[PDB]
């Protein structure tokens, strides 16, 4: 028990406010940029979409607003999808099913909530068989609003999620910024 | 309908003077009135604690360290209940900032291995000194500080030494802090107790496993901790939270192996070679078994009789053998009357 | 005794059009008994039309059968 | 001759003392056939002739058709009894 | 040391290295609801044994006697000049003995699975 | 010793790149068939897309479900990987340019394509489910059933050469290719090649089976990158087999007169120029062939297993017996048997 | 259209520095006519050219590396 | 240079080792996978002796048809199996040891022709003399081994190829005729 004194700083920047200074900092920032950019340029959702908002997702697969040109492809199994899209309603009969699909996906996982029926119930908010948004079931990162949220707006929600992937800082975090 | 189980009453006043009228029936969309800051809420104990805390609508303030873990807490409270804000232990403005509006505050910041940034002295007594100095400055009712079992200053293990030192420093700064000392904690995907025994290639140790400690379920620790959090009888009291019956490690591993129906490995090589091996594995980024956790393989459960148990807050902890089967379920592997009955089905079409 | 192996075409399936649970009991590859389950999308739109006026009840119809909106609008309007 | 004789004898004793299932008995038969092959192919190489290689390339095909026939015999054995015993037939 | 055997040693070390960089660099973090096989977002009971059709097993039992011929035609194709006019007729006869067993197989319709979806052949005789 | 390790380094790095950009080129051309652009957000014109997939895919975790043998689950990607990659030795990029020149290279090429079935079938038992096992059954039965006619097409071609060496076939081919006498053989070898990889003209497992993602549904990370690499290595490997025994291997035209104009003497620039022409001819054969695979993917629906087995065993194989009888009889009628 | 001549002639008209900037920006090479600029600072362009599909005519060139 | 000497002996040891994992493996199909490994060890030995042709015939025919058939059986059929418990096979162990000794020695016996029994066995072990390989220039064409097999299967033993066709026919007719259920 020899150590009895600490020399830790009282002013040290938060991770949202910190810029790199040392050669190890630029090294971990470059390595982090490689990892985050790999997480963006390939971007694989599971095609959970079930109702009105699923056709609007099939307009993101359409040749006018392409998703292949962004790197997006529907691996239709949650074991391989990075992310999930709750695109449509969530009744009380499907809430364990939605969770069991979300439980399976490998650990770097996000989820975007497409539509107004998928965040806060929506048009069917006061109904006996509905979940008032998948916020109760799955932890959601980006909310895309719109009752048929325009393919423009769904793509904008995807760009917002990719911006959240820019500042994930998986390797700067381990340095304890 | 739902009901406020945690509260004795409707209208509760704090010690600081704030008056808290709980609204509505129990449940998700209701609000209790309390503002609570749980430090370390991404941890193993803290997830169950802020699950139980935001269940009835107490506003939970979560200072987080990384952005990717904390997502799993947002589902447990209503909209507006749980509030995430970033914090480093080094910036005093963030510790100053997180506890500023809290009616109650708990920390569980405790790290079992030394880092390049923090030793044991940095996280256990100096971080607790910074948090408790903030809580003294802001006049917060009900600061409660969790520390380890077997936490004394005379002990040779560094962990237990600086936990006892952290308890003494948070007694010096805030006199009205409840200090709570739980036993080893088994839960679902726990740290080193059952998740380690269910998957381990070798399960190597010292001591020939004969250390004595009893394990407590973690929803029991979180339930006892929230039942502390709300009554004012538990101010300035030290609590021992130890399970019903005392175990040894070979007994626990026999209990795990009889429910797995698989023979878990046993090595028991000498201490100095083991210590040098842990010293070698400290230089790797993912969290490895600590070398001062070797010293805690000798230290057994030393209970203070001058403390208050589960019996005070009206809880009976669940035993490990009744609950071994549920936590060890995924690692479980799995004659003539059948053959007299299978001679009537069709198998080739 | 023809013993039948039971499967679902559950929800998470591309050819199930999203919401369709379909218990199929097969013997080899032939289906000897089928059983569609449904209710995974059911929301009680018809209990809700009774609490809204006719003009407010108008969107409940193009919400259902969401591939062909104007026809669902047309049947309620007629 | 050591590798073919050792494969033949160890495969033969593993066949004889099989009490655990039946597919071990089939694969012990096939490893026997491999051992007889090895002994013969070496004798062809040491004697400078294709002659034993002629018997080898014929017994390859006969081991194949033995597998095809006997595994259809097993499917016939399994047709009436929806499980195969551990102790044997 | 030819460059043939560097390759057969060298593909595995590449594969072991890619498997190792996955095991080292990705997190592990499992639990019970993550574990468990996938069928469409619904768990179920698996039946201990299920029945199958005879054509399923018959494809791969029948596969081997045709495969053994195709490797029996492989000694001939290398010696086709030496056995001029004579080994030709022997290989003809060999292939013809095979072809009549094959036309047995195609006349029995052994690999075809029928459908029990009969359209109710029997008409409506009344009283 | 320095010279054989740098040649195998450069052939490795040329083939392991060319299986990565195959998948990029596939998404590109499948997009333009469907009147949409391919990826263009990852490189300057969409290139190094496959590197984005690969670097992310190595960062996903590996989950090993509770019903599974964990070893078998991770060893079937390794054996399918190496088996789809060991067959890249024996192809020549010019006369006697292989990575091992052996006297019987077809028998090796035909024994490695026999080893690739296991990583389907064995992968069915890892995570043993009765809805997964039977899908692995259907896949393995299809896979062997079309490997039969693959091997048979080979032996019909070796009737003309009577040598299991491969550059011997391509040197034999200088008088005439083997596609232009044997035109129906090109069509049925192409469709057996589409079958042997389980491409999505002839697929049932990835789409139609009770698993949503084929036999490899439950995977993540390294066990998916190895299968993904192995399928497209299988693409370009059976494309190579077509390139040497049915189309010209490295042969485009005579190019003696162009040399007698240009050069004066044997020098390293002359061997470099000749190597560029030979491997350019081989590459344009192989690239037209991968375009044919991607082109037949675009236009067509898929098969029932009954349609598939009725296709192979009842239609194509009796026709193949007629081919066995007609071609040595044609070599017989005229006085022409091929000499060793 | 998707021809090489269109991207080649637009690369010649726009110039190499702005070509490199548009290539880091978008995949396409576009030549417009400066209709106007934004209060945030975002130049907008409109395309005369004959071989342009519908909904291709107008576009933005942003200012920031992080664009919305 | 002399690292490349003991290869044959290594394969023998390796082949021995593989058989112990065949007869003692908890899962069946894991032991059939060890048998596939034993075919690979055999093909290693056949390349190593000088027969590079056969090694690929073993990998084609045995591994790629017979083992694929076996694995294909074990998948969709029911087979119980018991583990190698010590209590059920410790009663077998003495007859195992006696048969190991006798069958091994007596397999090593008939390669030799002295009337004395002990002189038969020692001639099994006296092999350490190195055969001298001389270059003879009498052969003008690349008759490989497979060419000679195709000359002797087709002229001198054409009837064996033809009776073999009857056997391959039987291997077609039989499995069909069992597993039909005609009408
Ligand atoms: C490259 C090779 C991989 C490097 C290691 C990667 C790694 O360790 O990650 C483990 C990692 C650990 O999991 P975990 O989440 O930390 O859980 C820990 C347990 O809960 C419980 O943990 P535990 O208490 O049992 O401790 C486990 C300990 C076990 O330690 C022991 O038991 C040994 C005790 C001996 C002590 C005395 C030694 C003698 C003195 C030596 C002195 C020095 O193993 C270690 O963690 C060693 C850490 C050091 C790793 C060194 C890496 C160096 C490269 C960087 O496991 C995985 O990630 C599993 C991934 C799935 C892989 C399954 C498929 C693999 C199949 C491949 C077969 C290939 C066969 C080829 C044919
Ligand atoms: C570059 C150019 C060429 C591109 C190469 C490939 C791209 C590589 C980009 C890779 C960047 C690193 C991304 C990896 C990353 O962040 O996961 C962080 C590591 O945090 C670092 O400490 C990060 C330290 C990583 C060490 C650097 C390795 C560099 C890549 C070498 C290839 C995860 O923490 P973690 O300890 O909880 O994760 C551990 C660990 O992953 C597992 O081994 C354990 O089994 C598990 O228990 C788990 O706890
Ligand atoms: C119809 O919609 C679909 C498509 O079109 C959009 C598909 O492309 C696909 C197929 C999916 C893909 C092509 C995406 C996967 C691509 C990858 C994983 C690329 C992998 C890259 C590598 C393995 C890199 C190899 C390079 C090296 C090892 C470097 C050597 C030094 C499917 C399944 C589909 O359903
Ligand atoms: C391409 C990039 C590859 C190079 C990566 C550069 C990483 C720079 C790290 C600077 C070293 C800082 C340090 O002291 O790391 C010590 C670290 C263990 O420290 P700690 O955080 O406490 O984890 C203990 C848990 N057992 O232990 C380590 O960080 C060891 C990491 C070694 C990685 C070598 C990769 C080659
Ligand atoms: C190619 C490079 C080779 C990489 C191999 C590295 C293996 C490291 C992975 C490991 O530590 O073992 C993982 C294995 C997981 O299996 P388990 O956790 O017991 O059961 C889970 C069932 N869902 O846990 C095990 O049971 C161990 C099985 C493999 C034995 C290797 C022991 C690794 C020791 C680490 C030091
Ligand atoms: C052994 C693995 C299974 C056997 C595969 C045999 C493949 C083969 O046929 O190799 C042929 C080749 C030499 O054959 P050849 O045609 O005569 O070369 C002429 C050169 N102008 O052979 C070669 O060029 C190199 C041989 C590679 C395999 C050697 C591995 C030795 C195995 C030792 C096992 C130790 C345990
Ligand atoms: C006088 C001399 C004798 C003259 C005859 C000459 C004989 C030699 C010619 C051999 C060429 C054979 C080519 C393969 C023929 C396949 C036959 C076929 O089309 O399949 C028929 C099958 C339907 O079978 P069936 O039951 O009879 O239908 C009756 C409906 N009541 O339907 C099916 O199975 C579905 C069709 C599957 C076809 C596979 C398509 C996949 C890929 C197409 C490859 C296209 C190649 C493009 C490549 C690039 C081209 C530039
Ligand atoms: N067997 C056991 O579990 C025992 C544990 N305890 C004590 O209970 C408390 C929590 O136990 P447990 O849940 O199991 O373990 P934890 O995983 O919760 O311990 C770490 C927690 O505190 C955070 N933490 C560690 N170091 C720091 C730091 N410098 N700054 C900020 N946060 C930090 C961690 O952040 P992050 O979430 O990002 O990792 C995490 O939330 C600890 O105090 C422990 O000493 C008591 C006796 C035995
Ligand atoms: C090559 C064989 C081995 C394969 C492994 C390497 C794959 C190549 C990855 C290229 C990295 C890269 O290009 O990263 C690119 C990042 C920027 O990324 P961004 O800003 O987040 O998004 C940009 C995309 N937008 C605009 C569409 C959102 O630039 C950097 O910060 C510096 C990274 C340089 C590291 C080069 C290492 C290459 C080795
Ligand atoms: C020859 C084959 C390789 C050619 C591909 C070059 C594409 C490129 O180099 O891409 C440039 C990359 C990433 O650029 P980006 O930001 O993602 O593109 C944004 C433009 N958009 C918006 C139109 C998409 O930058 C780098 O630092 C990569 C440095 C490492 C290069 C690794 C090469 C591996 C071989
Ligand atoms: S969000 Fe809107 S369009 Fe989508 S399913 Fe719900 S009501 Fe229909």
């Amino acid at each position: 028990p020899r150590v009895s004194s600490s020399s830790m700083p009282t002013d040290f920047p938060l991770p949202s406010q910190q810029k790199p200074n040392s050669a190890v900092d630029y090294t971990l920032t470059t390595l982090d940029a490689v990892a985050n950019w790999a997480r963006q340029g390939s971007f694989w959702p599971v095609t959970f979409g079930l109702a009105c908002c699923a056709v609007e997702m099939m307009h993101v697969s359409a040749p006018r607003y392409d998703q292949d040109r962004l790197g997006i492809i529907f691996r239709a199994s949650p074991r391989q999808s990075d992310i999930m899209i709750v695109a449509g309603t969530l009744t009380n009969k499907m809430a364990p099913v939605l969770r069991q699909v979300y439980d399976q996906m490998p650990e770097p996982r996000w989820v975007i909530s497409m539509g107004s029926c998928a965040n806060g119930g929506g048009y069917y908010h006061f109904s006996y068989s509905v979940v008032r948004g998948c916020d109760r079931i799955v932890p959601v990162d980006v909310y895309v609003p719109g009752c048929p949220p325009t393919s423009e707006a769904l793509m904008y929600g995807v760009f917002q999620l990719q911006r959240k992937m820019r500042n994930t800082k998986i390797t700067r975090m381990w340095y304890r910024k | 309908m739902n009901s406020f189980e945690n509260l004795a009453q409707d209208v509760n006043i704090t010690r600081s003077g704030k008056t808290l009228i709980a609204k509505g029936t129990g449940g998700r969309s209701s609000r209790t009135g309390y503002t609570a800051t749980v430090f370390g809420a991404n941890g193993f104990l803290g997830s169950y604690l802020t699950a139980k805390l935001a269940k009835h609508g107490t506003t939970v303030v979560v200072p987080y360290r990384e952005e990717m873990a904390k997502r799993h807490l947002k589902v447990t409270g209503d909209l507006g209940v749980v509030n995430f804000l970033e914090m480093d232990l080094r910036n005093l403005e963030s510790i100053d900032e997180a506890v500023r509006h809290s009616d109650i505050v708990v920390n569980l910041i405790g790290r079992e291995y030394e880092t390049k940034n923090f030793n044991y002295y940095d996280v256990h007594v100096e971080g607790a000194r910074r948090i408790a100095e903030a809580v003294k400055k802001h006049n917060i009712a009900r600061y409660i500080h969790v520390s380890a079992f077997n936490a004394e200053i005379d002990s040779p293990s560094e962990f237990n030494h600086t936990k006892g030192l952290g308890e003494q420093v948070t007694k010096d700064i805030v006199p009205w802090a409840t200090i709570v000392r739980p036993a080893p904690m088994f839960g679902r995907e726990d740290k080193w107790f059952l998740d380690r025994m269910a998957r381990s290639p070798c399960l190597v140790s010292a001591n020939k496993f004969q250390e004595t400690s009893n394990p407590v379920h973690v929803i029991d620790v979180a339930a006892a901790l929230e039942r502390i959090c709300f009554d004012d009888s538990t101010v300035a009291q030290t609590f021992e939270l130890y399970g019903p019956q005392k175990f040894t490690q070979k007994q626990i591993i026999d209990m795990v192996s009889e429910t797995l129906r698989k023979e878990v490995r046993h090595i028991e090589l000498p201490k100095a070679l083991y210590q040098a091996y842990t010293k070698a594995t400290q230089a790797i980024w993912w969290p490895t078994y600590s070398p001062d956790q070797v010293e805690r393989q000798f230290l057994s459960q030393k209970i203070d009789p001058s403390a208050k148990t589960f019996n005070d807050l009206d809880l009976t902890p669940m035993e490990l053998p009744d609950l071994m089967f549920k936590l060890i379920r995924p690692y479980r592997v799995n004659v003539s009357q059948l053959e007299n009955k299978e001679k009537t089905f069709v198998h080739i079409l | 005794r023809i013993r039948a192996f039971t499967i679902n075409f559950g929800p998470q399936h591309p050819a199930a059009h999203g919401v369709l649970r379909l218990i199929l009991e097969l013997s080899g590859e032939e289906i000897i008994r089928s059983d569609p389950h449904v209710g995974l999308l059911h929301r009680g739109t018809e209990k809700l039309i009774e609490y809204k006026t006719y003009m407010q009840a108008l969107p409940y119809f193009d919400r259902l059968d969401y591939v062909s909106m104007m026809t669902n609008e047309q049947v309620f309007s007629l | 001759m050591f590798i073919g004789t050792i494969i033949l004898v160890l495969s033969f004793l593993g066949f004889v003392f099989n009490r655990r299932n039946i597919i071990l008995a089939f694969i012990c038969l096939e490893t026997m056939l491999l051992g007889i092959n090895l002994i013969l192919l070496r004798n062809s190489v040491l004697f400078d002739d294709i002659s034993g290689s002629l018997f080898a390339i014929v017994i390859i095909i006969l081991a194949g058709v033995e597998s095809a026939i006997g595994l259809s015999l097993l499917v016939s054995y399994y047709r009436l009894r929806g499980v195969i015993n551990s102790y044997g037939i | 040391m030819n460059t043939f055997i560097i390759f057969i040693i060298l593909i595995p070390i590449v594969g072991f290295a890619l498997l190792a960089v996955n095991i080292l660099l990705a997190v592990y973090k499992p639990y019970n609801e993550k574990l468990g096989a996938f069928e469409c977002g619904l768990t179920s009971f698996n039946q201990t044994r299920l029945a199958f059709n005879a054509a399923f097993i018959l494809v791969a039992i029948l596969f081997l006697p045709f495969d053994l011929e195709i490797s029996t035609l492989l000694p001939y194709v290398m010696s086709i000049y030496l056995v001029s006019n004579y080994g030709f007729t022997i290989v003809l006869l060999f292939l013809l003995i095979l072809i009549i067993g094959f036309v047995y197989e195609i006349n029995t319709n052994a690999l075809k699975i029928n459908k029990h979806n009969k359209p109710n052949t029997d008409s409506l005789i009344y009283k | 010793m320095i010279i054989n390790i740098v040649e195998i380094l450069i052939f490795l790095v040329c083939v392991l790149f060319s299986v990565a950009y195959l998948t990029v080129a596939e998404r590109k051309t499948l997009a333009y068939m469907q009147r949409r652009l391919g990826p263009n957000f990852v490189g300057y014109y969409g290139l190094l897309q496959a590197f984005a997939d690969a670097v992310k895919l190595l960062l996903k975790e590996i989950v090993l479900p509770k019903e599974s043998n964990y070893i078998i689950l991770v060893i079937s990607p390794l054996i399918t990987l190496i088996t789809a990659l060991i067959g890249w030795v024996v192809i020549p990029l010019g006369p006697g340019i292989t990575l091992g020149e052996l006297n019987l290279g077809i028998l090796f090429s035909l024994a490695i394509g026999s080893l690739g079935v296991f990583g389907s079938l064995l992968s069915g038992w890892s995570s043993n489910s009765k809805y997964s096992l039977l899908g692995s059954i259907r896949s393995t039965a299809q896979l062997i059933s079309y490997e039969l006619i693959l091997t048979s097409i080979f032996i019909i071609i070796i009737m003309f050469v009577s040598s299991l060496n491969i550059t011997t076939i391509i040197e034999t081919q200088r008088v005439v290719w083997y596609c232009i006498p044997l035109l129906p053989l090109l069509l049925i070898f192409f469709i057996a090649s589409v079958a042997e990889t389980a491409r999505p003209p002839f697929d049932l497992t990835e789409s139609e089976s009770e698993l949503v993602a084929g036999y490899f549904t439950e995977y993540s990370g390294s066990p998916f990158v190895f299968f993904f690499l192995a399928e497209y290595s299988n693409i370009i490997l059976i494309s190579a087999f077509n390139g040497y025994l049915l189309l010209g291997g490295y042969l485009s035209f005579n190019y003696s007169y162009l040399f007698n104009i240009l050069f004066n003497d044997y020098s390293y620039v002359s061997f470099l120029f000749e190597g560029l022409i030979n491997s350019s001819a081989y590459a344009i054969k192989l690239v037209f062939l991968m375009f044919s695979f991607i082109w037949v993917r675009a236009a067509f629906p898929r098969f029932t297993y009954d349609n598939l087995i009725n296709f192979c065993w009842i239609i194509l194989l009796p026709l193949l017996f007629g081919i066995f009888l007609i071609i040595p009889s044609t070599l017989y009628i005229f006085d022409s048997f091929p000499t060793l | 259209s998707s021809s090489l001549y269109r991207v080649l002639r637009n690369a010649w008209e726009v110039g190499p520095r702005s070509y490199w900037k548009q290539l880091n920006s978008i995949g396409d090479t576009k030549s417009g006519r400066l209709v106007g600029t934004d209060i945030y600072g975002n130049k907008f362009y409109e395309t005369d050219h004959q071989d342009e599909i519908h909904l291709r005519t107008r576009y933005v060139e942003y200012k920031e590396k992080d664009y919305d | 240079m002399y690292l490349t000497y003991y290869f044959i002996e290594i394969t023998i040891f390796l082949a021995i080792l593989c058989t112990i994992f065949i007869i003692s493996a908890k899962n069946p199909m894991v032991s059939i996978l060890y048998m596939i490994a034993l075919f690979v060890i055999a093909a290693m030995y056949l390349y190593l002796i000088g027969l590079g042709i056969f090694s690929l015939l073993y990998i084609m025919i045995y591994i790629g048809a017979i083992a694929v058939l076996f694995l294909f059986i074990i998948t969709l059929l029911d087979i119980n199996s018991t583990e190698l418990s010590v209590k059920s096979n410790i009663r077998d162990l003495p007859l195992v040891l006696i048969s190991l000794i006798v069958l091994t020695i007596s397999g090593l016996m008939i390669y030799s022709n002295d009337s004395i029994l002990i002189n038969k066995l020692l001639e099994a072990f006296g092999n350490d003399y190195n055969t001298i390989i001389t270059q003879d220039w009498f052969n003008i064409e690349n008759t490989t081994l497979l060419t000679t097999i195709g000359n002797v299967l087709l002229t001198n033993n054409a009837f064996i190829l033809l009776v073999l066709a009857i056997v391959l026919l039987l291997g077609i007719i039989g499995p069909i005729s069992i597993t039909m259920k005609h009408k």
